[PDB]
């Protein structure tokens, strides 16, 4: 397999407790069901594991927070079907809010369920320009793979700690997004699965927390 | 109390001067620097990048899809496919990518290119192309045979999945990249007849810009 | 080479604000620095994540006709966290630890110099993220120092340049209009596309 | 006569400029320096001096009594007796302190606090207390036993009677120092049963202050 | 750690007098010495017993309207012992040992110097004891250079920085307010409680 | 016992005579009654010791005066009585005047008697602000000891010379202040005494005079 | 030509200035100085 390190660094420590025994555990989403009329999909991390077990129960009750992640996305298809998926993370991603209005009063802002989607994911409106007015075509530039299923089922990126600070809160800041588009679609010939799944799993490499405020 | 003598350029303000202005807070030290990743140093690093071109740039085409190379089953040979021009900094399919909204900001640039296709179809499906690259002065070629005679790679879909075509240098009447059908698509049954070709394309180590200017997509 | 790298995309002088000013009737004229004011280095600032630099300001102050007559002005940086100034004659002016220049119409251009002030180690504009008021940079209020009240209507032009810029996390050129100043907004109906159409796929228009 | 320009910032008076004035007389010599004892060198050494907090800030109060934390034997166990927040450039207890004062003087300070308790009460007078630290973002704890799960020290009378409990960090949502009766106040016959606990508190050496502005007490 | 020494506490320019001349119908304006004027120095220098440092002194002066016509103006330090001007045109502007200050009001603002000039090795502002008249810092005279008698009213500022500034005995920081300017009477009633009141001991207000 | 040096500088001679005999003896003034409602008591001290003995005769009939002090406070009560005392030595402690008047020709001041109080102290007014408009929360910056019954009885300071000018006059000029404030109150049962005593002992260090002017 | 800028200060005539002054006659030797007896050089020798 062909792993993707984000901007050429390891996830490291600060030169704070360690878990390091039920935290550098594989959490599975729940797999994406991928059809014809599909947009994508993104995940904010550091808000997608806060209500899944010791990760969650850990960062809820703490106030500082540092790890990097390990993600592994499989994509398994028959032989048959044909598409392309485009996995990439984005540093500080920012969902803009679809509207024609300039007060800023009255312009829309999008909801909590947008922004911070949680374990289960949000779709795209307009994937052509990534909900945030800035073209896919040139989204090449973030750490990436291509999920063709024609060569290979599966994309794995280890992605450091990417910010200015080095303690956040894990709660009222996600870190950077995952996101999944299928830029080619899928196409099947009669007869075939309609829908083929998406699997996700993530490790938190190297955390941190900070601040047991209970 | 030396002599002095006040010379023509006094008392201008020049924009593009480089001169010390007194500092408002001194002996204020600012926050110290950490380790961030993903630090640039140049535009060259920002050019370098694989970006998909949007070849579909015609009309009746939705917003993805413009970004997509239709190939079909019933589509006969010794026959185009797609063409489009080599030239970053100007209209065209060019100007989705990265290195033509960078090439936007300089007025001049110079070097090679390098234009990569992607195969987005089934895997039991096979076939070839014709990529022929024409030089600048040239028209568009009018045949395959016409098409080989120029710079040409046969990329097939069994074997590779993933072709490269390297510009080889292209100055500031700008080159054509051509593509294909040569001998078909070939198809068993259950299976799709219609593919798709992501093209993408970025600069090389050649590549340098040079005089300045403001942008004008805004 | 040199005319690539990041220092020498930035750095460069021009205009950042245009400020107006009375003295009839409110005699002064405050400005909140940002550099996100107009959509030309916006667009730049904005291919980039995190940013580090130094700032160079410098104040033209011309008249409503163009003469210049000799009267002082008395420009004021307020730091990040300073209360401003709400009359033309409060006890804001006269705070020793808000930075004041004193300069005449009839001389040169005033030109001053701002450090780097942000608690972080670093600016940032795409905070993604609920409380970004982290970067203020500061405010520049400006009036006409006299006993009794002028009769002139000024026009000051603020030209900044950035120095010893650094930055991080490129990201991706926005070919959306704007539509709000804080925000990126942009419209859901009547998305531009990034390439102007042509006739047919097998052409060289 | 060398030849010269005059750059902006030219005949300007800038505040915070760092330049030589002419001195108004020359070739004379002050007054020698004797050794006056008690010379400071920075405000640090000014903020890490304990002073008393005002947490008893209610109404009712006269001028002294403010200091002073009331403790009776007339009050059942496993209950609060006094709360105080942690952030010293706010208003509250820490504004009648010198920390707090001094760090009025400028925008941001980091570091750690430290808060000193001491009993005045009567010698055959023991019992317990409860001290507890909870780190910001948490509100007020409601029992003891909740308090007791974070930062505590059991500190009593008997053997102790000067506690210090050290704020481990805090920024420029600040954290709350809570005091509970654990126990008892018993008292033996013929002695009052009420006293009082003076607080006091200081920075540290990992204190840090930046960034300067105008008090605003005058 | 190096915006908490004593000496960048101090050294800062700031406004320190405002003097009116008006050339009728006085002609001259004098300005005694001295720190204690306003209430936001006052108060960083009633911190410390003693103090010992030198004073950079910088005169602004402005017209009514706010128009600087080049006249010129004669600046004059008396020290400590020496007689005041008592008149427009007497004999002490004409005495050598006053040192003076020639400067238009088209020119750039004056600046001067003025060293430690006590006899004893530090100033004090608190002298528990009878005589604190030790400390006179010296005396400011302007006026305007002219043969016959000008029509125009000015307006002086006189901005005072500190440097090289050594504190001996700190004090602590006083609460009530003021009611003189050389003594700390405050009100034996009406005593302000130095921290802001709340509703109970038991909260976080 | 604890001592404490004030300002971490032992007094000494200037680098005038030295009795040396009669002068380095044990003055000790008389107790003060410290009550529930007591406020405080402050002293003036190269004007405390101006009338007794050897001290007062050598430093009336002189012109220039330099000694340090080393002042023990006792504070002797029962084990039933509670309260704390703050004492402290205060450089240059200028008594202000209480009013509300701006005039300087109207404006109330301190008369001989509250300024320089003599060998018999004097009590504040307004304990709350030193009666010098500063709060005492903050007269911890001092040189400074706590008194509390429940720990110990005696208190010690050692002040050098802290004075601008080497030299100065014992009578127009006093150096500094002793202050003891009853933080706070003094809390018996019934039956008990209603009144301890404070004692203060005096012992002039390295004392120096000049100008026998009789 | 270097840049240079115009502090505060600038075209000011301060009285105590020690400040060189332009000769009016440039390399006009005075006359050579002869031993004069009782020459002072303070104001003490003349307090004593």
């Amino acid at each position: 397999a062909n792993i993707v390190l984000a901007y050429g660094e390891w996830p490291e420590y600060c030169p704070p407790t360690r878990p390091d025994v039920s935290v550098n555990r594989f959490y599975t989403l729940d797999s994406k069901m991928w059809q014809e009329n599909s947009t994508g999909w993104y995940w904010k991390f550091p808000d997608v594991l806060n209500k899944t077990g010791v990760f969650g129960q850990n960062a809820q009750f703490h106030y500082l927070y540092r790890s990097g992640f390990c993600l592994h996305v499989q994509c398994n298809a028959s032989k048959f079907h044909q598409g392309a998926l485009l996995v990439a993370v984005i540093p500080e991603f920012v969902i803009a809010g679809r509207g024609s209005n300039t007060k800023p009063n009255e312009a829309p802002h999008p909801g909590f369920t947008t922004t911070f989607p949680g374990t289960t994911g949000a779709t795209f409106h307009d994937p052509y320009v990534l909900d945030s007015g800035v073209p896919l075509s040139q989204a090449l530039i973030y750490p990436h793979q291509w999920i063709n299923l024609r060569t290979n089922n599966c994309a794995t990126v280890i992605v450091p700690y990417i910010n200015a600070v080095p303690f956040d809160s894990a709660i009222n800041h996600s870190n950077f997004g995952l996101i999944v588009i299928p830029v080619s679609p899928l196409k099947y010939s009669s007869g075939a699965t309609t829908a083929i799944p998406i699997t996700i799993t993530i490790a938190p490499l190297n955390s941190e927390f900070g601040g047991l405020r209970q | 109390g030396i002599p002095a003598e006040l010379r023509p350029g006094t008392n201008q303000f020049l924009t593009t001067d480089d001169d010390t202005a007194a500092p408002i807070l001194p002996g204020f030290t600012p926050t110290p620097t950490i380790h961030i990743p993903g630090e640039v140093h140049s535009l060259l690093e920002l050019c370098r990048v694989e970006t998909i071109l949007e070849v579909n740039n015609t009309t009746e085409a939705t917003g993805l899809t413009r970004l997509l190379i239709p190939v079909s089953s019933q589509n006969k040979a010794d026959e185009l496919c797609a063409a489009f021009m080599v030239d970053p900094g100007r209209i065209g399919p060019w100007q989705s990518t990265l290195v033509g909204q960078i090439c936007r900001y300089y007025t001049q640039w110079s070097g090679s290119l390098k234009v990569t296709f992607m195969f987005t179809g089934s895997f039991m499906a096979t076939g070839k192309m014709l990529v022929a690259y024409s030089p600048p002065g040239s028209a568009q070629p009018a045949n395959r045979e016409t098409a080989m005679l120029g710079t040409h790679v046969i990329w097939d879909f069994g074997l590779q999945s993933s072709v490269s075509l390297v510009i080889p240098w292209i100055s500031n009447t700008a080159g054509v990249v051509t593509l294909w059908y040569q001998t078909n698509y070939v198809v068993p049954p259950e299976t799709p007849g219609e593919a798709y070709i992501i093209a993408m394309g970025a600069a090389q180590d050649n590549f340098t810009l040079k005089i300045c200017k403001d942008t004008d997509e805004v | 080479v040199l005319e690539t790298t990041i220092n020498h995309f930035f750095s460069r002088s021009g205009l950042v604000g245009v400020v107006n000013l009375t003295d009839g009737t409110t005699g002064y004229a405050t400005w909140d620095i940002d550099i996100m004011g107009f959509v030309q280095l916006r667009r730049k600032c904005e291919m980039f994540t995190y940013m580090r630099f130094n700032a160079e300001f410098t104040f033209v102050t011309t008249t409503k006709n163009g003469e210049a007559r000799p009267y002082m002005l008395q420009y004021m940086y307020v730091p990040p966290g300073a209360p401003k100034p709400t009359g033309r004659d409060a006890f804001q002016w006269q705070t020793a630890t808000n930075p004041s220049v004193f300069v005449k119409l009839t001389d040169p251009p005033a030109q001053v110099s701002v450090p780097f002030m942000s608690p972080a180690s670093a600016y940032q504009w795409f905070y993604d993220g609920y409380p970004c008021p982290n970067n203020m940079m500061g405010t520049f209020a400006v009036r006409v120092v006299s006993r009794e009240a002028s009769q002139l209507k000024l026009q000051t032009r603020v030209y900044m340049k950035l120095k010893h810029v650094r930055a991080w996390v490129p990201r991706p050129i926005r070919s959306q209009p704007y539509l709000l100043k804080n925000f990126p907004n942009y419209d859901s109906s009547k998305i531009t596309n990034s390439a102007r159409d042509r006739s047919s796929i097998k052409q060289a228009n």
